[PDB]
C-alpha cells in the first residue's frame, strides 16, 4: 500500500533578517521509504543540505527532517521541493514567514 | 560434530598461518577462540553465514579471519610470535534455536618458534610383561615407550588384531622433560590383558604412535632424516 | 558482566558427588553452558539451559540446576566415574553484550581410586630386540602413595596413571621407570621413592 | 518521570542496486541517540547524542556486531518473505521492526513492545504477557510457528524485562542534564487578515519538550472544531518542537476567542487572549 | 542496548 506525505516548512527561531537560522522540511505520515527532498532558494538548488535518521511512526509510516544553515531576508523565495512515487509530479510547499 | 584442520602446527616466528574449519551443515553462525594452554578460551571473531561481524580490538590488525562461501572459515595470522602460541577453537551454532548452543570442533594448537634447532623424532619400542606378574595375577601388562622427541604433539594407540581397542589401556597424561633443565620429551604407556590373551601367540599388539611434526613444505636444512609427520610404530606377538 | 569459578583445582575418591559451581553477575538472565575439555581433544558440551526449568539432566551422568536467587547454575553427578578427570569450563553468552561467550576460570578435576584389594608388586619387564633399557612396573598399589621423583640423571620415573579392564570389572594403578645403565636393576629403582615395606619383589 | 527507549529498523530491497539499504536507529522517548546507515562507508553504529560517548570502546564493538548481523538477519529474511507471499523476485519491498521497554517514575518496569511490519502491514506482534506472539496472516503463522519452536518469547521477554531496563538507567544516568528535564514552550499569537472583515487567528507555541502538548481554541466557554487547521507537531532539530492552531474568525469578534496551552512543563494551563 | 534478532 501508500501513503501521502505531509510537508511542512518552517523555521527553528522566530524571523530575524540578517541573523542566521535553520530551515526544517518535515515529512511526516508517509509511505513507502525512497524519496528525494530539495531546498531551493529563489528556485536554485541548495547544495549544503543535511537530513535526519530514517524512523517512523506507530503506524510504520515513516517520518524524516531535512535542515540546512541560512539567514533570512526581504525577497529572497524559499520554498520544499518533494518528489515522491505517491506524487505523479514533485509537489513544492512556499514557506511563509508567519504561517 | 565440527571437523577442523589441522590439528598440530609449528612455523618460525614472522611468518603467516592458515587454517581451516568446516562446522555441521545448516550452522548459519561460526565462532573463532583462543584457548592458552590450561585455560578458558580467548573470543577472536564471528560471522554470520556471509562475513566478519565483529572482532576483539584487543587483537592487532594482522589477525585476518574470512568466511567467504559461509561453508567454511578461514584464518591467517601474520608476523608469527611465541605469544599467540595456544589452541585456536572454531565452533558452529543456529541463531534459530534460542538457548544457541555452540559445538566446537577439535581444535588446532600453535606453537611458534625463534627457529626450528628443536626437531627430533621418536623411537618406540615395545617391553613384554614379566612371568611375575602372571605367576601372581593371571594377567600380562605390557608397555610402550617413547625415547627423545620434541615437541610433546603426540597421539598414541593401541592396536590387538589391527582393530584398537581401550580396555584396560592407560598412558601418562602429559609427557616430561628427559632434560629438564632446557629438553627432548619422552612419554610412557601400559596395556594389560589377561594371560590367556597373553600366553596365546596367535593374539597381534601394535604400539601406534602418530607423530605430528614437519610437512612436505617444509624445507629441511640439517644433516639428518627430515621429521615428517610420522607414525612410528612397534609390534609384538604373543608368547608361550 | 563476570563470570566467577571458585572450584579450581578438585581431586575426590572414585564414587563420591561432585558439585562445581559457577557464578555470573547479578544482572540479566543470560545464556549457561557446561563444556568439558579432555587434555588434548576440543570442547564438548555437557548442558544448557535457558528455557525456565530450574533443573537440567545432561549427559554423562551430570546434572545441573539453575538457582537465580543465587544467581548460580551448579554442575553436579551423583557418583563420578574415573574418566571424568579433565577441564571443566562453564561458559554463558551475555545477552545484551552479543551471542559472544565468556568463558570461566577452568576447573582442573582428577579422581583418585578407591582400591579394594591392594597388591603392591616391582617386575622387570623383556627387554625388547630394539632398545638398551630395563624397564620396571610398580602396579596394584594404594591410591594414596606418593612417588619420589628420580634425582639420578639417568633415570626416569613416571606419575601414575590408571587402567580399567571394563570386561572384568578390574582397577589398577601403575607407575613405570626406566634406565639404560648397566648396573641398574628394577628392585633398586624406586628406593628414592617411599614404598610399603610388604611391596612384593622378584626372586 | 516516564520515559522510554526504542529501537527502529528500516530494510528496503532494490533489485540489482546491491544489498537493500538498511537503515536502524536507536530512540530513547524522545531523543535520538545512535543510528546505522547500511551505505555509508564507517560500517559502525555512530552515536548521534553526547552523553552517549561515554560508553567504551567495548559498547561500540558490540553494538556494531549485534546490528551488522541484524542486516544479514533480515537480507535474507526478506528472501524468504519473497518465497512466503509468492512474489517476483524482481520486486521491491520494505521490511520494518519495533521494539523498546517503557519504565514509570522510579525505575519500575511498565510495559514491553515488540512489533513487525512487512510493506506497512503488521507481520508479527508480541503480546502483551511477552510470552506468546500474534501473526497477521496465513504466511505469517508460519513463522509463528517457528518462532513458537524456538523459546523466543522467554529470551524476547527476559530482554525486555532485563537489558533493555537496566540498561536504560544507564543512559538517563549519563544525561540527566538532557533527558530527564522538560523545557516549557514559548507561547505567543499571532494576527493575519485576508479580507475587510474576515481575518485568520493563528495561536502559536515554540521549543517545548517533549511533544506532548494539547492546544484548543474555545469561543466564550464553549470549544471549536469547525473552522480550526491543527497540524501536527513537528520538531526543530535541536531538541524542542512546534505547533500552531487556526482558526478564521470574522472582524470584529476578535478578543473574545481563547487560546489555551496544555502541557507538562507547565504547573498552570496557559490561556491566552488577543 | 541493542538485542538480538531471529531469522524468520
Amino acid at each position: 500500500i501508500q501513503r501521502t506525505p505531509k510537508i511542512q516548512v518552517y523555521s527553528r527561531h522566530p524571523a530575524e533578517n540578517g541573523k542566521s537560522n535553520f530551515l526544517n522540511c518535515y515529512v511526516s505520515g508517509f509511505h513507502p521509504s525512497d524519496i528525494e527532498v530539495d531546498l531551493l532558494k529563489n528556485g536554485e538548488r541548495i547544495e549544503k543540505v543535511e537530513h535526519s535518521d530514517l524512523s517512523f511512526s506507530k503506524d510504520w509510516s515513516f517520518y524524516l527532517l531535512y535542515y540546512t544553515e541560512f539567514t533570512p531576508t526581504e525577497k529572497d523565495e524559499y520554498a520544499c521541493r518533494v518528489n515522491h512515487v505517491t506524487l505523479s509530479q514533485p509537489k513544492i510547499v512556499k514557506w511563509d514567514r508567519d504561517m | 560434530g565440527v571437523s577442523q584442520d589441522p590439528r598440530h602446527k609449528i612455523t618460525k616466528r614472522g611468518q603467516n598461518v592458515t587454517f581451516r574449519c568446516d562446522p555441521i551443515s545448516e550452522h548459519n553462525r561460526l565462532y573463532w577462540y583462543r584457548q592458552t594452554l590450561g585455560q578458558g578460551p580467548e573470543f577472536l571473531t564471528y560471522f554470520q553465514n556471509e562475513a566478519q561481524l565483529e572482532k576483539s580490538r584487543l587483537l592487532s590488525d594482522r589477525f585476518s579471519a574470512e568466511r567467504p562461501k559461509g561453508s567454511f572459515s578461514t584464518l591467517e595470522i601474520q608476523r608469527t610470535e611465541q605469544g599467540d602460541s595456544a589452541m585456536y577453537l572454531c565452533a558452529s551454532s543456529d541463531r534459530d534455536r534460542v538457548p544457541e548452543t555452540q559445538y566446537f570442533g577439535p581444535g588446532t594448537r600453535l606453537l611458534v618458534l625463534e627457529d626450528l634447532k628443536n626437531v627430533f623424532p621418536p623411537e618406540v619400542a615395545v617391553f613384554e610383561p614379566s612371568e611375575a606378574e602372571i605367576s601372581h595375577t593371571q594377567k600380562a601388562t605390557l608397555v610402550c615407550l617413547a625415547t627423545g622427541f620434541y615437541p610433546d604433539h603426540v597421539e598414541l594407540s593401541w592396536w590387538v588384531n589391527g582393530k584398537e581397542v581401550h580396555s584396560g589401556v592407560c598412558t601418562d597424561p602429559q609427557p616430561l622433560k628427559e632434560q629438564p633443565a632446557l629438553s627432548r620429551y619422552a612419554l610412557s604407556s601400559r596395556l594389560r590383558v589377561s594371560a590367556t590373551f597373553w600366553q596365546n601367540p596367535r593374539n597381534h599388539f601394535r604400539c601406534q604412535v602418530q607423530f605430528y611434526g614437519l610437512s612436505e613444505n617444509d624445507e629441511w636444512t640439517q644433516d639428518r632424516a627430515k621429521p615428517v609427520t610420522q607414525i612410528v610404530s612397534a609390534e609384538a606377538w604373543g608368547r608361550a | 558482566q563476570s563470570v566467577t569459578q571458585p572450584d579450581i583445582h578438585i581431586t575426590v575418591s572414585e564414587g563420591a558427588s561432585l558439585e562445581l559451581r559457577c557464578n555470573y553477575s547479578y544482572g540479566a538472565t543470560p545464556y549457561l553452558f557446561w563444556y568439558v575439555q579432555s587434555p588434548g581433544q576440543g570442547l564438548q558440551l555437557l548442558l544448557k539451559y535457558f528455557s525456565g526449568d530450574t533443573l537440567v539432566q545432561g549427559i554423562k551422568g551430570f546434572e545441573a540446576e539453575f538457582k537465580r536467587s543465587q544467581s548460580s547454575f551448579n554442575l553436579r553427578k551423583p557418583s563420578v566415574h574415573w574418566s571424568d578427570a579433565a577441564e571443566y569450563f562453564c561458559a554463558v553468552g551475555f545477552t545484551g553484550g552479543g551471542n559472544k561467550l565468556t568463558f570461566g576460570t577452568g576447573t582442573q578435576l582428577k579422581v583418585e581410586l578407591n582400591i579394594q584389594n591392594p597388591d603392591p608388586a616391582v617386575y622387570q619387564l623383556r627387554d625388547s630386540k630394539s632398545s638398551d633399557k630395563s624397564v620396571c612396573l610398580f602396579t596394584d598399589f594404594d591410591s594414596q602413595t606418593n612417588v619420589s621423583q628420580s634425582k639420578d640423571s639417568d633415570v626416569y620415573i613416571t606419575d601414575k596413571c590408571v587402567l580399567d579392564m571394563r570386561s572384568m570389572d578390574f582397577k589398577s594403578n601403575s607407575a613405570v621407570a626406566w634406565s639404560n645403565k648397566s648396573d641398574f636393576a628394577c628392585a633398586n629403582a624406586f628406593n628414592n621413592s617411599i614404598i610399603p615395606e610388604d611391596t612384593f619383589f622378584p626372586s | 518521570g516516564s520515559h522510554s527507549m526504542r529501537y527502529f529498523s528500516t530494510s528496503v530491497s532494490r533489485p540489482g542496486r546491491g544489498e537493500p539499504r538498511f537503515i536502524a536507529v536507536g530512540y530513547v522517548d524522545d531523543t535520538q541517540f545512535v543510528r546505522f546507515d547500511s551505505d555509508a562507508a564507517s560500517q559502525r553504529m555512530e552515536p548521534r547524542a553526547p552523553w552517549i560517548e561515554q560508553e567504551g570502546p567495548e559498547y561500540w564493538d558490540e553494538e556494531t556486531g549485534k546490528v551488522k548481523a541484524h542486516s544479514q538477519t533480515d537480507r535474507e529474511n526478506l528472501r524468504i518473505a519473497l518465497r512466503y507471499y509468492n512474489q517476483s523476485e524482481a520486486g521491491s519491498h520494505t521490511l520494518q521492526m519495533m521494539f523498546g521497554c517503557d519504565v514509570g517514575s522510579d525505575g519500575r518496569f511498565l510495559r514491553g513492545y515488540h512489533q513487525y511490519a512487512y510493506d506497512g502491514k503488521d507481520y508479527i506482534a508480541l503480546k502483551e504477557d511477552l510470552r506468546s506472539w500474534t501473526a497477521a496472516d496465513m504466511a505469517a503463522q508460519i513463522t509463528k510457528r517457528k518462532w513458537e519452536a524456538a523459546h523466543v518469547a522467554e529470551q524476547q521477554r527476559a530482554y525486555l524485562e532485563g537489558t533493555c531496563v537496566d540498561g536504560l538507567r544507564r543512559y538517563l544516568e549519563n544525561g540527566k542534564e538532557t533527558l530527564q528535564r522538560t523545557d516549557p514552550p514559548k507561547t505567543h499569537m499571532t494576527h493575519h487578515p485576508i479580507s475587510d472583515h474576515e481575518a485568520t487567528l493563528r495561536c502559536w507555541a515554540l521549543g517545548f519538550y517533549p511533544a506532548e502538548i494539547t492546544l484548543t481554541w474555545q469561543r466564550d466557554g464553549e470549544d471549536q472544531t469547525q473552522d480550526t487547521e491543527l497540524v501536527e507537531t513537528r520538531p526543530a532539530g535541536d531538541g524542542t518542537f512546534q505547533k500552531w492552531a487556526a482558526v478564521v474568525v470574522p472582524s470584529g469578534e476578535e478578543q473574545r476567542y481563547t487560546c489555551h496551552v496544555q502541557h507538562e512543563g507547565l504547573p498552570k494551563p496557559l490561556t491566552l487572549r488577543w | 542496548r541493542f538485542p538480538l534478532t531471529f531469522g524468520w
